[PDB]
DNA sequence: ACCACGCGGGCGGTAGCGTGCTTTTTTCGATCTTCC
DNA sequence: GGAAGATCGAAAAAAGCACGCTACCGCCCGCGTGGT
RNA sequence: UGGCGGUAGCGU
């Protein structure tokens, strides 16, 4: 009832609690619109670093 | 009138003044007829499976050579009847076999003539059949499909109250609702434009669809707006003028025709000016140049010299544009007539807002809105738009939908096409514009004329259509893929989708509800129920105040009284007594036509919409001879309101006073003296009555009990008249009359009465024979009474002596005091049947078997079991006893020599087989009454199943032997007569057996010919009966189908005799309810002068508060009836002559005030009078109509007929003290009912039981033996008291602290009341849950 | 995964989406993704490899 | 942990699978497929699609239905994700933390006892026997009638006269809590002194009905038993009917 | 009176579901017989009431839950704030009828400051006294209407409230104890009568009905030609 | 023909499925309006 | 004097919809395979 | 002896 497992994801995935719960935490931190974050996360538009 | 045979036994006195004109129709006719329309063969394809087949078939593949067509459909004979399906648990259904023709055309032939044809019958699943009682048998369970109240297809206009924009401006909307397709909506906006929405998607300008309908801008402008012509005359550009167009506008210029100034510039126009203009007949007038600039140009104009469009369609004109048009040479222009009062420019504004320019742009925009993310192409957009509304396969408007669409648009063609057209959309938009302008009114959604009733047949047809189209596409793919020459229809189609859809609809649908079986009234109410809940209907939470209200159109169709209280208020209703469903689906009511001031006996069925046009008088209207109204002014309902009207303006009259109320509400006597809430709750509660040990007729009734009893299938009804040849508690064999003989049959019919069969609510169903041996019977008479039925009359309760007075606080606030005599006489004792099932399956280690030998159990436990391993029938069992012994292999098996050798050695192979025997649940006691064994094929049958099969075969053989005995007696009489016609041989024939009679022969003549012919007929009949018996035996021995894995099922029925006790819920028929407080001794209850004690004492304090006066009147009437019965019994005890009995009964029956019922005892043959008096010895039943019942004067006269006080109150003496009571109390006989809420059934108490395996909390529910739940408000209330230690004990020690639970238990056992807090497990579960969510949460120690 | 070459104006994307066996278009955003011809050309010939993935 | 997502046997050779296990299986399968395709040198489009599918699977596992289409199981209903059964009326906060089922509790209909005192309530003998089972066992062990817990179990089951005397003695002044289902204010739950009565219905004081908002139309009431000295004194002093 | 009047007298006018009053009332007694039309008319009100109760129970429960949440963590944690600021309490009178007098409004409460006798500059009650029945009677004997009383909203104690600033326990004669969960009690008291409420959606001069002097507040006015005063505020 | 499992995922389709609440919070076309 | 901050209403997304209790039903992957 | 969904009912 106490031991917990872990899964090593092949690629990083964002947490929707900080992404879709208005206001978006990633969008607020990076000062970008929520739809830009949604597009880059769901593989729509390249983002410059 | 000639009374029926069952009625002559006990005639109920009727107190109805009004003479009935129309008899009560069949209650279940809403259901049965509907199912007929689903299964009857239809010559035209609009109802039943034929319509679905014609809609689906035929089919053409991508290659035109192949085709499949449907010829006819046939419903196969069901394998088992209702009883066999009920007992065996199989679903009652019939095969559906359809004739299909596969036609392969000649591919080489360009014209595609027929080349090959293959016709064959294919089975496409089992369609469940519905019993004659109006119910369905699905998976061995009784289920009922309730009707659905849904919005009718068509065009509906609505207008919100202006709260959307919050200024009072209303936003109109028009919704087109097809039966199957895409909902269409046209909506207004605060800017006064039109927007079109499809399937509640993003709004689009309304002109987009018009442009997509091949309508140009100028065509739309001409169609939606009238035009005014301005022509270039000699000067000032005179225009054709209509005076009515000038109403409501200020005269911006002087008006003058024929040199007469009607009004000058700057003055408002008056109505007198308009009339003067009309009189002058002005057709031409002068126009200022600036006046035209205000208007807009409708038709685009081009000039050949310029070559460019000077003006376009639909924009505001100006002075420069006017000058350009004038110099271009054009002389005639056409402009819009825009009047903000009556003709708003909504279409022009929408077109200006609309960004589309042509058909292609509008189609592209429509496609983009419809299917976002797809590449907009011309052909795809065209196909999508065509299929959206103009394709019969996709968009389908029902016949009722077309009728409503045409009626709302005022078109005179009721019939029409089932798809939308451009004219329909244009008319809808025009009507919406007219509604916005002011002409016309919006429709009412709550109107009963806009709501339709969908029965079981329509939903079944829809599900069948869904399955049919699924199989249609599947067969299209299969035919395209498969080889045409060798393809056979049987393997061509797959019945899995259609059968699955039908099964899901019949079993798991929201409206396919478990039918209740508390009493026949409850079943009748459940069958005749309309529920707005279901697919495509209102939800419980999202209902609203408006829908739950009673619309005035509910009069006569939906009763306002009987409706569930609580969440399901206003959403579930019951049909009225005379209500019925139209062919379209709307409810209609009977009415009597009134012509020339007289009320004719002809009736007309008026629907909801047609009712409003005419004016109808109330049912309770006094009528003299010839039908004239005694009063000059009569109350009437003309248009949703009640008002006084003159005598000769009436057009219709209500058929009866019971029209408004439903069957359940009509059963309550003295309903007009009951409050609406009390009557509602009483009608709802009557369905919860439980049948008692002995059915007791209601002393005070409404006369509808006979109809409810007969219509329900609980009681046996004689199909054909005759005499009762054999009467028995088990079966009744009746020899039918010579007049009603069906040709070529023995002439006897056998009814097998059901006995002690468990109902849906665990209630016993008992049918008791009513007729005696030799008693003639007629068609429609009751042969055996069902549960809660007496002499063919429904009886849900018992008549009890009730006195209204407080008694030492034991009647505090609706509590009921019950005398011990009630328990002694078993008046309300009930029987409950419970089912216990034991399953023997095939486990991985080895299959389990039922055996008497069980590990480590005493011989006392196994004493109740038989050798086979099943408890004996009729053996009393209690909690913990083993009804059936089952053992499961475990650990090791397949070692028989050790098992034989070590059958009792100290190893005992205890681990090899572990006990899994079914045990009686704790707290359950009763007597085993029935054992059923179901075994799958290929498994050896136990001896108990053999005995059950032998009993069934014995019953079937007895029935067949009775039939064969009758037939052979007739045939042997025939052969004896034939022989007598030849050689009489009388003396030796009397000494010779009948089969030696067959052995004997005569000389060669026609007599020998007919003798051998009769012998051939005899042996043929014997062979046929042998075949019938063999078929019955084969049906009996046919194996039962079980679930994959289980190889045997044992079902045990336990009978419990529950007696009355404190805490049981009791109530009457007027909504007065309570719980038994104390079983008082017989010597404690108050007694009258004669010393007879009362049975029930009720608190008077509940009468004035709830305003249910009807119970008091019923009590008085019951007292009068019991006095009449007492007089009859007294004159029967003296052995008085039949003449005195006849005189007294005639005097009692003739009492009243012009009652419709007349009873003549002179035609009773002086013998049925004795039987009637014997039946009336207990009391005289009285039929009191719902709204036409007896008055106070009649009740007082009936009381005065007996030796009873007229006031209805007598003098009582206290039982304990014997002292006189200060004031007289109200005593009488009242009908009391026992509800299905038993105190012992509500018992539940747990100290330490099982806990949940995920949250470590105690379980919930009586069955699972779980503790009560401490809700949030309980915690808040504890906190308000300042409770801290108690709250901690509730939250941690008693529920979640696993270590704390054990520590506390060991402390209490040790006698120490010490508490350890520990830590709740649910908090740890929450912590782990949050941790797994990627969020850190930990307990900070420091 | 299956690569399909066709003209949308000849056969619409909805028809392909409704084809038996095909589950759904591999779409990024509202519009379906377009595979560049270079990827198809490089995957057509030398993409297969003799290296055994399941060990 | 697996215990938080148990696989309850169905007693028919099948296992009932919780939504969390199915979501975890989906995520594991998607991640394994992504790893396999990454090891296969798949083109960019396929890798991007697989990564998007993995992101969507993780999204459904963490909070189903938050974005796009909610993942539905065999019941054609959205799966109860990790966050689905944390919030809401059915979540752990409002179903297993603020309110929880408790032991030593019973429930039955209520009748009117005119002879009862203001501080007394009528309790059925069966409820007294069942609810006070540990107290009866302790008293029986103390008196020496039974030597083990099992003997006390048999004695209580057999309904001996000594068992009834022990029950009478042990609940002589042990307060019990009576509560109605719609506990609007604090008066909805009150302490009372039990009095042994026959039958099967709890007898209630007529005077306290007005404060209880209690109806003898078949209403049901629940009874709880405090089982420590602190709780007993607390019910006697702060929650007794004579103190309100 | 209404129920007995309906039993023995006429039922009176009835209202349609839209709220309008029907012209023809029910002139039939419950003792007498009501025809079908009268019963059908009367069923509307009963259905409306039943639906209102059914759809109002849930709203009342939700409101009670919100109220008990918003004040769940409020308990008495002090004996005296020492603040000299309190709310200004006077009896409430609406129109020509007195709604609530001062005595019932300030019963079981402590004054924020010593209230002086009107017009004599003499203290009538101590600064920090609890106004029980005797104090209220003495206050009303001297014709006192305006009292400054300590209120919970002005309680200076942080992370809770003080015993004095709250007032009487309202269930015992003594003052509120220390540690009582006043927030839950208050929320339950407010939310309990929610069922009694209803969710149903449904002059040119001043008149004096008593004898007494006339006083004006926030007034600037002028005399007209006839001498009658007209207000300019 | 049944018995058992094993990788996947909305479904069946050569498309489209929905269709009677209220309140709060967020974002954005579009003005607007004020001015950098 | 055409752009940038204000905003303004209009549209879109999200959350909640009283508690206890009782009974019944149905369901507890799902279809496409692989050896026999 | 575990839950989910639907239906119906009891008490407010
Ligand atoms: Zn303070």
């Amino acid at each position: 009832r106490e031991r917990m497992g872990h899964i090593e994801l092949a690629s990083p995935t964002a947490h929707i609690w900080f992404l879709k719960s208005l206001p978006s935490r990633i969008g607020l931190l990076l000062d970008m619109p929520l739809r830009d974050i949604e597009r880059v996360l769901y593989f729509e538009s390249y983002v410059v670093i | 009138m000639v009374y029926s045979y069952t009625e002559k036994k006990r005639i109920r006195k009727d107190f109805g003044k009004r003479p009935q004109v129309l008899d009560v129709p069949y209650l279940l006719s809403i259901q049965l007829d509907s199912f007929q329309k689903f299964i009857e063969q239809d010559p035209e394809g609009q109802y039943g499976l034929e319509a679905a087949f014609r809609s689906v078939f035929p089919i053409q593949s991508y290659s035109g050579n192949s085709e499949l067509q449907y010829v006819s459909y046939r419903l196969g004979e069901p394998v088992f009847d209702v009883q066999e399906c009920q007992i065996r648990g199989v679903t009652y259904s019939a095969p559906l076999r359809v004739k299909l023709r596969l036609v392969i055309y000649e591919r080489e032939a360009p014209e595609g003539t027929v080349k090959d044809i293959k016709e064959q019958e294919v089975y496409m699943g089992e369609i469940p059949l519905m019993t004659d009682n109006g119910t369905f048998v699905i998976n061995g369970t009784e289920r009922v499909i309730v009707s659905q109240l849904h919005r009718s297809p068509g065009v509906f206009f609505d207008s919100d109250k202006g709260k959307t924009h919050s200024s009072g401006k209303v936003l109109y909307n028009a919704r087109i609702i097809p039966y199957r397709g895409s909902w269409l909506d046209f909506e207004f906006d605060p800017k006064d434009n039109l927007f079109v929405r499809i399937d509640r998607r993003r709004k689009l300008p309304a002109t987009i669809i018009l442009r997509a309908l091949n309508y140009t801008t100028e065509q739309i402008l001409d169609l939606f707006f009238e035009k005014v012509i301005f022509e270039i005359r000699d000067n000032k550009l005179q225009m054709e003028l209509v005076p009515e167009r000038l109403r409501g506008e200020t005269a911006s210029f002087d008006i003058e025709a024929n040199g007469k100034v009607y009004v000058e510039k700057g003055r408002r126009i008056t109505a007198r000016h308009i009339r003067q203009l009309e009189k002058d007949d002005v057709k031409l007038i002068e126009v200022p140049v600036e006046y035209i600039a205000g208007k807009v140009v409708a038709k685009d104009y081009i000039d050949e010299s310029t070559g460019e469009l000077i003006c376009a369609a639909n924009m505001e004109l100006s002075l420069d544009l006017l000058a350009k048009l004038s110099q271009s040479g054009h002389k005639r222009i056409e402009t819009l007539f825009t009047n903000d009062l009556d003709h708003g420019p909504y279409i022009s504004e929408t077109l200006r807002v609309d960004p589309t320019n042509d058909r292609l742009s509008a189609l592209v925009e429509i496609y983009r809105m419809m299917r976002p993310g797809e590449p907009p192409t011309r052909e795809a957009a065209e196909s999508l738009f065509e299929n959206l509304f103009f394709s019969e396969d996709r968009y389908d408007l029902s016949a009722v939908g077309r009728m409503k669409f045409n009626r709302s648009l005022l078109r005179e063609e009721i019939e029409g096409s089932g798809i939308l057209s451009k004219d329909d959309i244009i008319d809808v938009m025009k009507k919406l514009i007219d509604i916005r302008n002011g002409k016309g009114e919006v429709d009412d959604i709550d109107h009963l004329g806009n709501r339709r009733i969908r029965s079981v047949g329509e939903m079944a047809e829809n599900q069948f259509r869904v399955g049919l189209v699924r199989v249609e596409r599947a067969v299209k793919e299969r035919l395209s893929l498969g080889d045409l020459d060798t393809l056979m229809p049987q393997d061509m189609i797959n019945a899995k989708p259609i059968s699955a859809a039908v099964k899901e609809f019949f079993g798991s649908s929201q409206l396919s509800q478990f039918m209740d079986q508390n009493n026949p009234l409850s079943e009748i109410t459940h069958k005749r129920r309309i529920s707005a809940l279901g697919p495509g209907g209102l939800t419980r939470e999202r209902a609203g105040f408006e829908v739950r209200d009673v619309h005035p159109t509910h009069y006569g169709r939906v009763c306002p009284i009987e409706t569930p209280e609580g969440p399901n208020i206003g959403l579930i209703n019951s049909l009225s007594v005379y209500a019925q469903t139209n062919e379209y689906g709307f409810l209609e009511t009977p009415y009597r036509k009134v012509t020339d001031g007289v009320v004719t006996d002809e009736i007309h069925y008026l629907s909801a919409i047609e009712e409003g046009n005419y004016v109808i008088a109330q049912a309770n209207s006094n009528l003299d001879e010839e039908g004239h109204f005694v009063e000059d002014l009569v109350t009437c309902r003309s248009k949703g309101e009640s008002s006084l009207f003159s005598r000769d303006q009436v057009d219709y009259m209500d058929v009866s006073t019971q029209q408004v109320v439903s069957v359940g509400a009509s059963l309550i006597p003295f309903l007009e003296h009951d409050d609406a809430n009390r009557a509602l709750m009483g009608a709802n509660m009557q369905r919860q009555a439980v049948p008692t040990l002995r059915a007791d007729k209601p002393l005070v009734g409404t006369g509808m009990e006979r109809a409810v009893a007969v219509d329900s299938g609980v009681t046996a009804v004689a199909k054909r008249g005759g005499v009762v040849q054999y009467v028995d508690a088990s079966r009744i064999v009746i020899k039918v009359n010579e007049d009603e003989m069906y040709p070529g049959e023995a002439g006897i019919d056998i009814y097998n009465l059901t006995k002690y069969t468990r109902s849906n609510q665990n209630t016993c169903i008992n049918q008791m024979p009513c007729v005696s041996l030799g008693e003639p019977v007629e068609r429609g008479d009751v042969l055996a009474d069902g549960p809660s039925t007496d002499l063919g009359e429904l009886a849900l309760g018992q008549n009890m002596r009730v006195a209204f007075m407080p008694w030492n606080g034991y009647n505090f606030e609706d509590s009921i005091l019950v005398s011990e005599r009630v328990v002694q006489e078993d008046r309300f004792t009930t029987i409950h049947i419970q089912e216990l099932a034991c399953v023997s399956r095939d486990t991985k280690l080895g299959p389990e078997e039922i055996t008497a030998d069980i590990p480590n159990v005493g011989e006392a436990a196994l004493s109740k079991l038989d050798e086979s391993g099943i408890v004996y029938i009729g053996a009393e069992v209690t909690g913990g006893d083993i009804l059936v012994g089952k053992v499961t292999p475990k650990g090791e098996t397949q070692l028989t020599p050790e098992e034989k050798l070590l059958r009792a050695i100290f190893g005992e192979k205890a681990s090899d087989v572990k006990d899994s025997s079914l045990r009686v649940p704790n707290g359950v006691s009763g007597t085993v009454i029935d054992v059923q064994v179901f075994t799958r094929d290929g498994v050896e049958k136990d001896k108990r199943a053999l005995e059950i099969e032998e009993m069934q075969l014995k019953q079937a053989k007895k029935d067949l032997s009775e039939e064969l005995q009758i037939l052979e007696a007739g045939l042997f009489s025939r052969i004896r007569a034939v022989l007598v016609a030849g050689g009489v041989e009388a003396e030796k024939l009397d000494k010779l057996p009948r089969d030696r009679w067959l052995e004997l022969g005569l000389t060669d003549e026609e007599k020998q010919n007919q003798l051998e012919q009769l012998a051939e007929q005899y042996d043929e009949l014997k062979h046929e009966f042998e075949k019938k018996l063999e078929a019955k035996r084969r049906k009996i021995t046919q194996g039962d189908d079980l679930a994959p894995g289980v190889l045997k099922i044992v079902k045990v029925y336990l009978a419990v005799k529950r007696r009355i006790q404190p805490g049981d819920k009791m109530a009457g028929r007027h909504g007065n309810k309570g719980v038994i407080s104390k079983i008082n001794p017989i010597e404690d209850m108050p007694y009258d002068e004669n010393g007879t004690p009362v049975d029930i004492v009720l608190n008077p304090l509940g009468v004035p508060s709830r305003m249910n006066i009807g119970q008091i009147l019923e009590t008085h009437l019951g007292m009068a009836a019991k006095g009449i019965g007492d007089k009859i019994n007294a004159m029967l005890k003296q052995q008085q002559e039949v003449a005195k009995l006849r005189e007294f009964i005639q005097r009692a029956y003739d009492l009243g005030a012009d009652v419709r019922q007349k009873v003549d005892l002179s035609t009773f043959s002086d013998e049925e009078v004795m039987r009637l008096a014997e039946n009336l010895r207990k009391g005289m039943p009285i039929a009191t109509p719902v709204f036409d019942g007896a008055k106070e004067a009649e009740i007082k006269e009936l009381l005065k007929l007996g030796d009873l006080p007229t006031s209805g109150q007598i003098r009582l003496y206290d039982g304990r003290t014997g002292e006189q009571f200060e004031r007289p109390v109200t005593v009488g006989y009242m009908y009391m009912l026992k509800l299905n809420h038993l105190v012992d059934d509500k018992m539940h108490a747990r100290s330490t039981g099982s806990y949940s395996l995920v949250t470590q909390q105690p379980l919930g529910g009586k069955a699972q033996f779980g503790g009560q739940r401490f809700g949030e408000m309980e915690v808040w209330a504890l906190e308000a008291y300042g409770a801290a230690y108690t709250l901690q004990e509730m939250l941690t020690v008693k529920s979640d602290d696993v270590n704390g639970r054990t520590k506390m238990y060991k402390n209490i056992v040790d006698g120490n009341h010490q508490m350890e807090p520990g830590m709740p497990e649910s908090f740890n579960v929450l912590l782990k849950e949050i941790r797994s969510l990627g969020i850190n949460i930990e307990l900070e120690d420091e | 995964y299956l690569f399909v070459e066709f003209d949308p104006e000849v056969i619409h994307t909805t028809t392909i989406n409704a084809t038996r066996g095909v589950s759904h278009f591999v779409r990024f955003g509202a519009s379906p993704a377009i595979v560049p011809s270079a990827v198809i050309h490089q995957l057509s010939v030398y993409k297969p490899k003799d290296i055994v993935d399941p060990a | 942990p697996p215990d938080l997502r148990p696989l309850v046997p169905l007693d028919g050779g099948r296992f009932a699978t919780s939504d969390l296990n199915d979501l975890y299986r989906r995520v594991i399968n998607r991640n394994n497929r992504l790893k396999r395709l990454l090891d296969l040198a798949a083109p960019d489009i396929i890798v991007r699609n697989e990564k998007r599918m993995l992101q969507e699977a993780v999204d459904a596992l963490l909070d189903n239905g938050r974005r796009g289409r909610a993942i539905t199981g065999s019941n054609k209903r959205p799966l109860k994700s990790l966050a689905d059964m944390i919030k809401g009326k059915q979540g752990r906060f409002r179903q297993n933390l603020l309110g929880k089922r408790v032991d030593y509790s019973g429930r039955s209909v209520i009748t009117v006892g005119p002879y009862l005192r203001l501080h007394q309530c009528g309790l059925p003998k069966k409820m007294a026997l069942e609810l006070f089972k540990p107290f009866i066992y302790g008293k029986l062990e103390l008196r020496g009638l039974a030597t083990t817990i099992k003997a006390a179990k048999k004695m209580v089951e057999r309904e001996e006269a000594v068992v009834w005397d022990i029950l009478d003695e042990v609940i002589r002044e042990h307060p019990v809590l009576l509560n109605r289902a719609p506990t609007l204010h604090r008066l909805g739950i009150q302490a009372f002194e039990p009095v042994l009565i026959e039958g099967k219905a709890i007898q209630l004081h007529p005077l306290v009905c007005a404060a209880y908002n209690a109806d003898f139309d078949g209403d049901q009431m629940a009874v709880h038993v405090p089982l420590t000295l602190e709780a007993q004194l607390e019910a006697r002093a702060l929650m007794m009917s004579t103190n309100n | 009176a209404a129920q007995i009047r309906q039993l023995a007298g006429m039922r009176g006018l009835m209202a349609k579901p839209d709220g309008s009053i029907i012209e023809t009332p029910i002139t039939a007694n419950f003792r007498e017989g009501l025809n079908v039309l009268q019963y059908f008319i009367s069923t509307h009100g009963a259905r409306k009431g039943l639906a209102d109760t059914a759809l109002k129970t849930a709203n009342s429960g939700y409101l009670t839950r919100r109220l008990v949440d918003v004040a769940q963590d409020l308990v008495v944690t002090e004996d005296d704030c020492g603040t000299h600021e309190g709310i200004m309490m006077t009896p409430v009178i609406e129109g020509g009828d007195v709604k609530e007098p001062l005595r019932d409004r300030v019963l079981g409460r402590v004054t924020a400051e010593d209230v002086l006798k009107p017009g004599t500059a003499d203290i009538l009650v101590p600064r920090n006294t609890l106004l029980h029945e005797q104090w209220c009677d003495l206050l009303e004997e001297n014709s006192v209407d305006a009292v400054k009383v300590r209120s919970v909203v002005s309680c200076d104690t942080d992370f809770g409230v003080c015993a004095h600033c709250y007032g009487r326990d309202l269930a015992r004669g003594h003052i509120i104890n220390k540690g009582e969960a006043i927030g839950v009690i208050a929320a339950q008291s407010i939310g309990e009568p929610g069922t009694q409420l209803t969710m149903r959606t449904f002059e040119s001069s001043i008149q004096v009905k008593n004898k007494g002097s006339i006083k004006l507040s926030n007034v600037k006015s002028v005399v007209n030609s006839s001498g009658k005063l007209v207000i300019t505020s």
